[PDB]
């Protein structure tokens, strides 16, 4: 019984990984663009 | 013999030692051709990677073909793909940061206290309008092109657009590449002796090996519409063909704004 | 099914796996026997092996000649043999020998049944970062053998390749070197692109990530600090080997380049590196100490989470490997700061696993003594961190031997008693046969009565101001020299020892009945398979009542 | 003449002060030294403890808690209490090591491959230090009977061959000397571990630190950054001296 298997487990963490993966990246964005304008 | 999950099992496989032999001998034979000897033993290696490569990915369509590619499989694929672009921004980022270093703080002859002049004392820059701007247009318009063509197979599985999407895109793909070996042609200031030429010659220097290896998995993915191989649910190569694409034009806008605009 | 098909064609992650810790054992005696080597010059001042005179003969020759001293009137003192084996020793620990014996060895095995996965996620480049870790290996093997500074073979420069001394050096035994980092570096992404796929989609049924075991999470984390930092690292030693071999100026100030920058950039991967190393160490006590002190972790999410913790603060305090060369102070007071928040995670974690041991019924076998071990070694270490994280202590302590000390009890013992702890613990869930009690106690406690006394007087000799990478020192320091080098002496024979214990448990050893062989609560998914589990594990996906 | 700077034959303890700065970083080590020396024995007792009073044998049943929540913040705020104690403490002497106050001397210092250079930019004075079994005086680096004598020529024993140098760096007893640092062959660094000052020599680089020197005698401090073969053959000698003799000596060299 293949293509049968259940992915919901799955398909939610990677809309994780994905919501998380865009949030971490705009905070370092963020982090740097203080940093750049606090000691550039 | 009795299993119940969907996840690909592989049969054992040559190609993973096959590379990392040749990969050996590629980066040996290299180092020899750096200082003086024969670039043949390097250029072996290089045949030798780029054949097992070819034979790898062939059987990644083979298996996709076999109906190997399940739901699950396709998904972690993309993953893979994205961990792997994201390692590829990780090292981007250490040429930014040898850019942005230098041109806030470049050296200067009382350096810790006292910085120097940037862009460093008589380098004239590239006119960021001229032509860079043009290959700012070549790559967007490019990133359109190849996006049409993803649009089409997913939403449309409108085989004539796909095919037609794609030949533009790596055609403009192409096209950068050319324009920008033109740029390096006519550079106003040498690679070597100066951290201008440096950060500069490097920076856009792998974002071309990108973009030509960009246009190069493109045209894979168009070959393979030739022979009609994307479904609208299963075309993870076509997937992230876009993804790596689209990755490169991100790379390109900073430059961009950064080496050209900022940095003139 | 035959030797070939199953070692150099194998998709099987338990073999893989299996070659990892093997191959990091063989490059470990190597390079432990570059540190024996090492310590019998620094045993007493003088050079007595180390001689230019035994240049003059060929390669082997003067190799042996070389194992044997010397009067300090018949030799010359080659100062570049000896950075070339501190940078051997180094280059070879850090790239080819802790990380693949435990990401590579053990996680490579042991994470997918944690998980309850059938294989990984892309077992066919499984394979090709081993191979590609070979690579490497041979490419380093081939910078000790190879032109290089000052005439001679093999580079000198230390095990972070700072410029302009590593640009400069002749030869091209470097360049060499950097393209072995590069495959390291290649090897180690993939395998981390493997293990983040693998455990975020491969879980067993109705296993969220937090009711993932310790361990793989421990893997987890590490995957993600090598994903990140590595790509770095290669931007920096691609800098190196275009300044070296194409003239461009990126730490040359001639051509207006900061040497400076480099260590920046190096340290950025540098520092992230030295927790990919202890993380999984982390998993493996975690697990180790919940079994044989028969009671679960104590605290399991924090534990995470501190790692977590860890993980996120590991890449943002990197410039306090910097503090002399040359630092803003407001940069050298933040990364003061940073550099203390990151002890406080680090720190917890230590308690928690005492607090395991709080309540329960301990065991002592050999893998309980193992992390017992790494538990002190780790708070003597992890304290003199501490003191270097003070920017005003580090000035005097910073490249004298007073951190040698501190980074060999955190790092290097402490990832090595990791590593022993988890052989001890699977060996027989991987071989098949159980290893003599009584030799793994001796093993242990060899070398943890050695490895004492080969670094903690190291840490008298920083006090007392001997720097880094000297092959000779005033005699007013030979006492503790003397002292360590008798110590690093026992621990060579304890790890000569441990060779044959497994010798002898591979071939003469006491094949093994059950599935678990230990106790109740090693309650992870590997004691559920057979001693030797199936070539092909979880056909059927567990279901929940499994863990 | 009191050699002072210098390693004592199995020492423990550090090299003795002979500057504010060196009296600080001896002040803040010990502060820590009490704090890691409890941290490690409360460590190992609860840890031996345990393993006696929970033994299999001592105790027949486990525990079945995992979590604490009182006791589990108590672990955390008292670390961070104790990192911020000696973070208190440890900034002010950080800033003090690394503001640059008004120098009584300017000496610029030069690392060269195997060998060091000290500029007086004030008073034109300019000379190299290389040590005393140095192939510039004729040695190998290393121990023989030419080598020795030369040891005794300078006033030192053979005790001090890896840290007497052919030439010293001079200087008066309470002044406060600048040493500006810069390296030009690769990176070296400046050490006197006596002062207290350690500053890498980076090509392309005006590093500065500041020493106050307030006794009288030689001190030594080792090159501290891997330079290539010779790095260990390339020490320093502070000899400073009083105010009046310093004098006698700025005319003397030029
Ligand atoms: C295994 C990896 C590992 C770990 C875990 C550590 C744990 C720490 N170590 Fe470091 N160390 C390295 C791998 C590690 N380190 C390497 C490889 C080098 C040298 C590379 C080279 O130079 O060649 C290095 C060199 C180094 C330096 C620079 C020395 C120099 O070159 O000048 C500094 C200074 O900031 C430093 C600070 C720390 C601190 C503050 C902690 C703390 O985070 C530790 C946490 C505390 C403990 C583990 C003790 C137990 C404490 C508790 C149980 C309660 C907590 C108590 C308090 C918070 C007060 N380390
Ligand atoms: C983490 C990896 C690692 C390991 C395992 C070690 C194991 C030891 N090292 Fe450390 N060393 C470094 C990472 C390590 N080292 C680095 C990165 C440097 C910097 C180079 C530089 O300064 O530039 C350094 C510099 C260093 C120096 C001084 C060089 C100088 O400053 O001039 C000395 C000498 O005292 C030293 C002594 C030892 C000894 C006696 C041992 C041991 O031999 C003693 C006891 C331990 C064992 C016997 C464990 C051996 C077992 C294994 C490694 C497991 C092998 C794998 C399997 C079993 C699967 N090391
Ligand atoms: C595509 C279209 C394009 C459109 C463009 C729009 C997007 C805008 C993006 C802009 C971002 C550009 C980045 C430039 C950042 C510059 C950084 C900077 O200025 O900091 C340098 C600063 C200088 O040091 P200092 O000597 O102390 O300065 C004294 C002189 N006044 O250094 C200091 O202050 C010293 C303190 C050190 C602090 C280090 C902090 C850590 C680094 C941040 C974390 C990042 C790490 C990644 C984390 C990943 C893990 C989760
Ligand atoms: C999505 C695709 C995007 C395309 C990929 C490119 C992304 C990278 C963009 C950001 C790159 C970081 C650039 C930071 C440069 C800051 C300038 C700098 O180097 O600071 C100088 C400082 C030392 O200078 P100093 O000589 O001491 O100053 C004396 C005063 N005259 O040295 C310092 O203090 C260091 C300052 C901290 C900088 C930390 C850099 C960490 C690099 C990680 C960036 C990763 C970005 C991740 C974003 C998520 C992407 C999805
Ligand atoms: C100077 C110019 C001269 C030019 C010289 C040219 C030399 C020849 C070199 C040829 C190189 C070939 C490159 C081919 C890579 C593409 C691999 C691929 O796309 O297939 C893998 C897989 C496809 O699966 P899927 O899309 O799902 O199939 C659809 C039906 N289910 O999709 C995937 O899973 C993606 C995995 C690919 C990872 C690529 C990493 C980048
Ligand atoms: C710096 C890198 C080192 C940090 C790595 C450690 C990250 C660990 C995150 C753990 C998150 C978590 O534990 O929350 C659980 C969350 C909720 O879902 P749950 O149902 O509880 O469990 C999944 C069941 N299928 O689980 C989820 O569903 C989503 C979890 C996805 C976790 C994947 C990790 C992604 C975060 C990495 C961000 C990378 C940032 C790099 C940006 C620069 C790019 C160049
Ligand atoms: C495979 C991985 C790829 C990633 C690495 C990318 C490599 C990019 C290589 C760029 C090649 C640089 O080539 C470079 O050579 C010459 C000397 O330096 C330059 O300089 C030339 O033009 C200038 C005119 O003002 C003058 O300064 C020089 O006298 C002249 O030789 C070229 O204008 C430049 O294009
Ligand atoms: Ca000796
Ligand atoms: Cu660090
Ligand atoms: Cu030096
Ligand atoms: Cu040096
Ligand atoms: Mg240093």
């Amino acid at each position: 019984v293949a293509g049968s298997m259940d992915i919901t487990q799955q398909e939610k963490t990677f809309a994780g990984f994905v919501r998380m993966v865009t949030w971490a990246a705009v905070v370092i964005v963020a982090a740097l663009i203080f940093l750049a304008l606090a000691n550039a | 013999h009795a299993k119940n999950h969907d996840y690909h099992i592989l049969p054992p496989s040559i190609w993973p030692f096959m590379a990392s032999v040749g990969a050996f001998v590629m980066l040996f034979g290299a180092v020899l051709w750096m200082h003086g000897s024969g670039p043949w033993m390097g250029l072996i290696g290089l045949v030798v990677v780029l054949y097992t490569m070819f034979g790898w990915w062939s059987d990644v369509v083979t298996e996709s073909l076999e109906g190997d590619h399940t739901p699950v499989v396709r998904l972690g694929l993309r993953w893979g793909f994205i961990l792997f672009i994201m390692s590829e921004v990780m090292f981007f980022s250490a040429w930014f940061w040898s850019f942005f270093k230098h041109a806030l703080y470049p050296m200067g002859p009382e350096s810790p206290i006292i910085d120097g002049i940037f862009p460093p004392e008589g380098i004239i820059t590239f006119d960021p309008w001229h032509l860079p701007l043009i290959n700012t247009l070549i790559l967007l318009c490019s990133g359109c092109a190849a996006t049409w063509a993803h649009h089409a197979l997913v939403h449309e599985n409108n085989r004539r657009d796909v095919a037609w999407g794609l030949a533009l895109a790596i055609a403009l793909g192409a096209l950068f590449t050319v324009f920008q070996a033109y740029e390096y042609s006519h550079a106003a200031f040498g690679f070597a002796g100066n951290i201008y030429g440096a950060n500069f010659f490097m920076a856009t220097g792998f974002h071309g090996f990108h973009v030509i290896v960009g246009t190069i998995f493109l045209l894979v993915c168009l070959i393979r519409v030739q022979r009609g191989h994307f479904t609208p649910e299963k075309h993870v190569g076509f997937e992230a063909a876009i993804w790596y694409w689209h990755f490169v034009d991100v790379v390109w806008l900073f430059l961009f704004a950064s080496i050209y605009i900022w940095g003139q | 099914r035959g030797f070939f098909t199953r070692w150099f064609m194998s998709t099987n992650h338990k073999d893989i796996g299996v070659l990892y810790l093997f191959t990091g054992g063989l490059v470990g005696l190597i390079s432990v026997a570059f540190t024996v080597y090492m310590r019998m010059e620094l045993m007493a001042p003088g050079v007595q092996f180390m001689c230019a005179e035994h240049l003059e003969s060929g390669l082997v020759k003067g190799f042996f000649q070389s194992l044997w001293p010397s009067a300090v009137e018949n030799c010359t003192p080659n100062g570049h043999l000896w950075n070339v084996m501190i940078t051997g020793h180094g280059i070879l620990m850090m790239f080819f020998v802790v990380i693949p014996a435990l990401f590579g060895g053990f996680g490579n095995y042991f994470m997918p049944l944690h998980i309850g996965a059938p294989d990984m996620a892309f077992p066919r480049m499984n394979n090709l970062s081993y191979w590609l870790y070979v690579a490497g290996t041979s490419l380093a093997v081939a910078s000790l053998f190879a032109p290089g500074g000052n005439g001679q073979l093999g580079s000198g420069i230390g095990w972070v390749l700072y410029p302009p001394l590593s640009t400069s050096e002749s030869g091209y035994s470097t360049d060499l070197a950097i393209f072995a980092v590069h495959l390291s570096g290649a090897s180690s992404i993939l395998g981390a692109i493997n293990m983040i796929t693998t455990f975020l989609n491969m879980r067993a049924p109705g296993m969220t990530m937090h009711k993932v075991p310790l361990f793989a999470w421990s893997i987890f984390v590490t995957a993600w600090l090598i994903l990140l930092a590595l790509p770095v690292l290669a931007g920096a030693i691609t800098m190196l080997l275009t300044d070296r071999n194409f003239g461009t100026t990126f730490f040359q100030p001639s051509g207006g380049g900061d040497p400076v920058l480099y260590q920046h950039i190096l340290w950025f991967f540098g520092h992230p590196e030295v927790y990919i190393i202890v993380l999984p160490a982390f998993g493996i006590v975690s697990h180790v100490i919940a079994t044989f002190a028969k009671k679960p972790i104590f605290g399991y999410l924090p534990m995470v989470y501190a790692m977590v913790a860890i993980g996120v603060l590991g890449f943002v305090v990197w410039a306090h490997h910097m503090y002399t060369a040359g630092l803003s102070l407001t940069q050298q007071s933040y990364f003061m700061m940073a550099t203390m928040v990151i002890a406080v995670p680090t720190g917890i974690k230590i308690f928690s696993w005492i607090a395991t041991m709080w309540g329960g019924s301990i065991e002592l076998k050999t893998p309980m003594l193992w992390a017992l071990g790494f538990l002190f070694l780790f708070t003597v270490g992890g304290v003199t961190g501490i003191v270097l994280s003070q920017a005003s202590v580090d000035r005097y302590y910073h490249d004298t031997y007073y951190v040698v000390a501190h980074f060999h009890y955190v790092m290097s013992l402490g990832a090595v008693f990791g590593i022993f702890a988890g052989i001890y613990f699977w060996i027989g869930k991987m071989s098949g046969r159980q290893y003599p009690e009584w030799a793994g106690k001796l093993h242990f406690w060899m070398m943890f009565v050695g490895a004492n006394l080969t670094f903690f007087p190291q840490h008298f000799l920083g006090r007392q101001g001997m720097p880094r990478r000297y092959i000779d020192y005033p005699e007013a320091f030979a006492t503790w020299n003397f002292v360590s080098s008798l110590g690093a002496f026992l621990s060579f024979a304890s790890f000569l020892f441990f060779l044959g214990v497994i010798f002898y448990t591979l071939t003469r050893g006491a094949r093994v009945t059950a599935n678990n062989y230990w106790n109740e609560h090693a309650d992870t998914l590997e004691w559920t398979l057979t001693s030797p589990p199936p070539e092909h594990t979880f056909e059927q996906l567990p279901k929940r009542e499994d863990w | 003449l009191e050699i002072i700077g210098r390693p004592q034959p199995g020492g423990t303890g550090f090299q003795p002060s002979a500057s504010p700065v060196a009296t600080q970083i001896h002040w803040l080590d010990g502060f820590i030294l009490v704090i890691i020396a409890a941290i490690t024995i409360f460590v190992t007792l609860l840890i031996l403890y345990a393993v006696w009073r929970f033994h299999e044998k001592r105790n027949k049943v486990p525990a079945r808690f995992t979590h604490n929540s009182p006791l589990e913040i108590a672990w955390t705020i008292v670390p961070i209490v104790i990192l911020v104690a000696i973070g208190a403490f440890s900034l002010p002497v950080l800033f003090n090591q690394q503001e640059i106050p008004e120098a009584d001397v300017t000496v610029k210092v030069t690392g060269y491959q195997w060998y060091w250079g000290y500029e007086y930019p004030d008073e034109e004075i300019s000379f190299e230090s290389y040590m005393i079994g140095s192939p510039a005086t004729g040695g190998d680096n290393r121990m023989s009977p030419e080598v020795e004598q030369q040891l005794i020529e300078a006033g030192y024993s053979r005790d001090e061959f890896l840290l007497a140098t052919d030439t010293a760096m001079v200087v008066p007893v309470n002044k406060t000397v600048v040493v500006q640092v810069t390296g030009a062959d690769v990176i070296h660094s400046w050490t006197v571990p006596a002062f207290g000052v350690k500053q890498d020599a980076v090509p392309g680089r005006l590093a500065q630190l500041w020493f106050r020197a307030e006794r009288e005698g030689i001190f030594f401090g080792q090159c501290s950054e891997l330079c290539g073969i010779s790095h260990a053959y390339m020490p320093i000698t502070v000899k400073v001296v009083s105010e009046e003799a310093y004098a006698a000596w700025l005319e003397q060299h030029h």
